[PDB]
């Protein structure tokens, strides 16, 4: 079971980060608004005003 | 049994949800989190890359 | 054959023992456990707040159930009368904007 | 005779099974990994917070 879940970790970098978002939250806000935003950006949403 | 439990904290750190109310730039931590996902998800669309 | 199954015994259980202690050290570095002292510290003020609260609450509905249950139903009849009140000026409301 | 060398090998694993554990001990307590600090522990701690707040309505 622990080199399954370890090899997942490794292979998916994503997930990774994903398991880092919440010390970013209560470290560093900017960090966390800019690892989030540049994942959105890279997403070409045209927003309205 | 104990050692299996250990490694079952490890993988899912339950540790984030314990503070919901708390925001910061506007957002909790499930928002971002979704965000994050939604993110994560138009990614893998886009980029074909089909997860 | 004694001697063999006491040392196959002993070398599995350090075996196990060693994996445990590797997932603890990948689990716990030192921006998370920064991370986790935030939150305990958080959680540590809420749960002392509210045992305060609690606390405060629980001595003032003391004075009010030393007056017995006669006064109780009093009490739950005033509230239900008040409940009926409420609901009949709501329904006339409801009937005044209907006027064409 | 089989049991004898296979129990030699054993001895061999353990020894060095034991120095692994001691190597992995001194790296949670160089990072300030206390008991209270746990996913485990805080999770409790957390239960505790809703059950109060809960008692406290």
């Amino acid at each position: 079971d622990l080199q399954l879940k370890r090899k997942m970790l490794e292979s998916n970098k994503l997930q990774q980060i994903e398991k880092q978002l919440y010390v970013y939250f209560f470290q560093n806000e900017e960090q966390l608004k800019s690892i989030v935003g540049k994942l959105e950006a890279q997403t070409g949403g045209g927003s309205s005003a | 049994k104990e050692v299996q439990a250990t490694v079952m904290d490890w993988w899912e750190q339950p540790v984030q949800l314990c503070l919901p109310s708390e925001e910061r730039g506007g957002l909790t931590l499930r928002q971002w989190r979704e965000r994050w996902t939604v993110a994560v998800t138009a990614l893998q669309r886009a980029t074909g890359s089909r997860s | 054959n004694a001697e063999y199954l006491e040392a196959k015994s002993n070398a599995l259980f350090l075996k196990l023992r060693m994996e445990e202690l590797q997932v603890l050290t990948d689990c716990y570095t030192p921006e998370k456990v920064l991370v986790h002292r935030q939150i305990r510290d958080t959680l540590e003020a809420g749960v002392k707040k509210e045992k305060q609260e609690l606390s405060t609450s629980r001595q003032i509905l003391s004075s009010y159930e030393f007056l017995g249950p006669e006064f109780e139903g009093l009490v739950q009849e005033y509230t239900r009368l008040k409940d009926k009140i409420k609901d009949n000026r709501w329904m006339l409301q409801e009937l005044s904007k209907s006027l064409p | 005779e089989i049991r004898s060398q296979n129990m030699k090998k054993l001895k061999d694993k353990s020894e060095e099974y034991k120095y692994k554990i001691h190597a992995a001990k001194d790296q949670l307590s160089s990072a300030g990994m206390e008991e209270p600090l746990t996913h485990r522990s805080l999770v409790s701690l957390s239960e505790t917070l809703t059950e109060l707040k809960a008692q406290s309505m």
